[PDB]
RNA sequence: CGCAAGACGGACCAGAGCGAAAGCAUUUGCCAAGAAUGUUUUCAUUAAUCAAGAACGAAAGUCGGAGGUUCGAAGACGAUCAGAUACCGUCGUAGUUCCGACCAUAAACGAUGCCGACCGGCGAUGCGGCGGCGUUAUUCCCAUGACCCGCCGGGCAGCUUCCGGGAAACCAAAGUCUUUGGGUUCCGGGGGGAGUAUGGUUGCAAAGCUGAAACUUAAAGGAAUUGACGGAAGGGCACCACC
């Protein structure tokens, strides 16, 4: 008979103060009771959200993840927790008569915070293109995913998870990779088609809160 | 308004929302909604909860109305804003939504409810987990 | 028939006859 | 809130449809923005080139 | 046991070599009796796995 | 006799191809002997849009699609009436039906 | 939200590639192997096909050891039926997966032996190589990548043709065949009985290879034509159809 609901109690999570539009969405939990405590049942939880409404004027086909670490009263903190594409672009890259090139690495950022990184890559044809089909022989497809292998590892080795994202709400780093790979074949979208998170290093609330604060 | 203490604090132009995981498949249709999480849900109803006929289950006619009930608990509880979730049967089965995908979305329309980004989250796999049909396939 | 059927039936059929020699 | 009533002309007639010849179509316009017509779904005789009433503009209109 | 006589054990015994009563027994039977399959969750051929 | 030079597939230079599954009936064909579908509608029902646009929180928002390929085996793409039986002459042409543009 | 397990590698994926066939599709590394191309390199007839003999051989099946997620013979049950030992539904053993050892069968098909020569045309495609306006990548130029126009060789094919052939369907091979002979294996002789019996041999078994006769029958078959029909599609028509 009682009304669940009026046992729940609402807060908001927050973004990363890096993050412009600090507000992602308001959630509900259970009020604090017994060995149930908001803090615990609060961290551990998930928020997906477009990268649309993250940015002022980027595209909506990118979504972030955005596990929750602390609860500060109201407020309850969220940091990066992975980034995916709308499917419905994922099956709107994929084309015939052209070949998808597939690469992935597991790489350790400088603050113990290792990534799984998936990266996704599609054939342009030519303006004066007149063959139907625009494949790659094997070992082209190996170099350049070879390519894009090491300048996937080598930028995140050198820099850290605060700068790491910063240059991913971009994408900048996939049009370093058509670049430079264009001299050995003309690559058109390529994008991160997923980032995942594996370990997290320590719980370092410092570093969580100075991220979120000044 | 006010409710009172049911649903957050709120101003005037800004907006709460949730999420709507409209499972409608064939053989049923379901309209669960949620927090923006996923996990803490607020209102769930299928099409078989109105529907006393075991065949129309996943006909449009069920569809709506079960649609219509969460719609109104939406404004009871005071979400007002909708990610809608569509979802097939998936898996090695049909990737086609059923028929009661879109009548349960008008009705989220009719009954004056925000609508944000629209995805589908059927179950697609990596050619995995051998059909249920044997060789020869359902020859019905 | 079906001429597999009929292979299969007369193969079975040669299984008895195997069957009743090495009785006698 | 709803948009208030509105008067169409109708210019020539796309044919029946319906499957039974229930309805036509009559691509109408509002002989006030008389540039901007839209096709529209009707029922019964037609009369290609008199009035009718509209009460939303954009409803919708399929092609034969 | 079904080749002994009936004081050596719960099987011996009988004109034909058979059991004569379920070879499960009781987990909490008395030693002595406790013999054959004991606290047996299934019997049988254990197809499936 | 042969109905077909090709045999109902296209496979001229190997074995063996992978089976697949009818998503209809769940009957295993030859890969290159289906039928492919590639259905690129709209999961809004277009006739059924106007309101999803006015209700969206955002304007100017781009209505998203729905892009699955669909596989058959002929015993139930001839019954769905994707494939149609034709004649002698019309069933050796490889060109598809025209998209209907205008 | 995680977790664990075992399978399977979708969409890219194609009348595309590789392999003697069976067959082969996530990333990376290692191991040996192969065609084609290029060669004013080498040997100099070393070659073609091949009884006996040998290597490999889908799936199912067998034996031993792991694993058993999903499907699923057998089996159970619910339906359907007049009946329903089936189709459909829910379970579900063997099996499906891996390692090792057997079997050697498929519509194992291109229902088309291999090597060689000749006999039309056209647009493509994959690999290699040889050229050319130009675009492009970056660069400071050249190669080198991607694209365009050709070409040479080897492949998978396709379109067309009164080359010719064929019973025709059709085939640029199934042509160069009464104007009958390039070389060389296998193999058929009306339909059944019958791939049966028996003998031999292989196999753990299932079964494999070799393989008749008695007797019975006037046809059985192949390609195309017409009609009839269809619980096959498509246009048209009708207030004894609808609106
Ligand atoms: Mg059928
Ligand atoms: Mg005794
Ligand atoms: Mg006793
Ligand atoms: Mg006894
Ligand atoms: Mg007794
Ligand atoms: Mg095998
Ligand atoms: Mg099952
Ligand atoms: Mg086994
Ligand atoms: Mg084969
Ligand atoms: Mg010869
Ligand atoms: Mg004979
Ligand atoms: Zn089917």
């Amino acid at each position: 008979v009682v009304d669940p609901f009026s046992k729940k109690d609402w807060y908001d999570v927050k973004a990363p103060a890096m993050f412009n539009i600090r507000n992602i969405g308001k959630t509900l939990v259970t009020r604090t009771q017994g060995t149930k405590i908001a803090s615990d049942g609060l961290k551990g939880r998930v928020f997906e959200v477009s990268l649309a409404d993250l940015q002022n004027d980027e595209v909506a086909f990118r979504k972030f993840k955005l596990i929750t670490e602390d609860v500060q009263g109201k407020n309850c903190l969220t940091n990066f927790h992975g980034m995916d594409l709308t499917r419905d672009k994922m099956c709107s890259m994929v084309k015939k008569w052209q070949t998808m090139i597939e690469a992935h690495v597991d790489v350790k950022t400088t603050d113990g915070y290792l990534l799984r990184l998936f990266c996704v890559g599609f054939t342009k044809k030519r303006n004066n293109q007149i063959r139907k089909t625009s494949y790659a022989q094997h070992q082209q497809v190996r170099q350049i995913r070879k390519k894009m292998m090491e300048i996937m590892t080598r930028e995140v080795q050198t820099n850290d998870l605060k700068e790491v994202v910063n240059k991913l709400i971009p994408d900048s780093i996939g049009k370093d990779i058509e670049k430079a790979c264009q001299s050995i074949y003309p690559l058109h979208d390529v994008f991160v088609r997923k980032v995942k998170m594996l370990k997290k290093p320590k719980f370092e609330l410092g570093k969580l809160m100075e991220l979120h604060g000044e | 308004e006010q409710v009172i203490s049911l649903g957050p604090q709120v101003a005037e132009g800004e907006n709460v929302f949730g999420v709507c995981h409209i499972f409608a498949s064939f053989n049923d249709t379901f309209v669960h909604v949620t927090d923006l999480s996923g996990k803490e849900t607020i209102c769930r109803v299928t099409g078989g909860m109105k529907v006393k006929a075991d065949r129309d289950e996943s006909s449009p006619y069920a569809a709506m109305l079960a649609a219509q009930d969460v719609a109104q608990r939406c404004k009871e509880l005071g979400i007002t804003a909708l990610h809608i979730k569509l979802r097939a049967t998936g898996g090695n089965r049909t990737k086609t939504p059923g028929p009661g995908a879109q009548s349960a979305l008008r009705a989220l329309a009719r009954s004056g409810m925000k609508i944000g980004r629209i995805e589908d989250v059927t179950p697609i796999p990596s050619d995995s987990t051998r059909r249920k049909g044997g060789r020869r396939g359902r020859r019905l | 028939m079906r001429a597999k059927w009929r292979k299969k039936r007369m193969r079975r059929l040669k299984r008895k006859r195997r069957k009743m020699r090495q009785r006698s | 809130r709803v948009q208030p009533i509105k008067l169409a002309r109708v210019t020539k007639v796309l044919g029946r449809t319906g499957s039974q010849g229930q309805c036509t179509q009559v691509r109408v316009e509002f002989m006030d923005d008389t540039s901007r017509s839209i096709i529209r779904n009707v029922k019964g005789p037609v009369r290609e080139g008199d009035v009718l009433t509209l009460l939303e503009s954009e409803r919708e209109a399929r092609r034969l | 046991g079904v080749a002994m006589n009936p004081v050596e054990h719960p099987f011996g015994g009988g004109n034909h070599q058979h059991i004569g009563k379920p070879s499960t027994i009781r987990r909490d039977a008395p030693a002595g009796r406790k013999v054959g399959l004991i606290a047996a969750r299934r019997t049988g051929r254990l197809r499936g796995t | 006799t042969k109905k077909r030079r090709n045999n109902g597939r296209a496979k001229k230079g190997r074995g063996h191809v992978q089976p697949i599954r009818c998503t209809n009936c769940a009957r295993c064909v030859p890969k290159d002997k289906a039928i492919k579908k590639f259905v690129i509608r709209n999961i809004v029902e277009a006739a059924a849009v106007r309101d999803i646009s006015e209700a969206s929180v955002f304007d100017a928002y781009v209505l998203p699609k729905l892009y699955v390929k669909l596989h058959y085996c002929v015993s139930c793409a001839i019954h769905s009436k994707v494939v149609r039986n034709r004649s002698r002459e019309a069933r050796k042409d490889r060109t598809p039906p025209p998209r209907f543009r205008p």
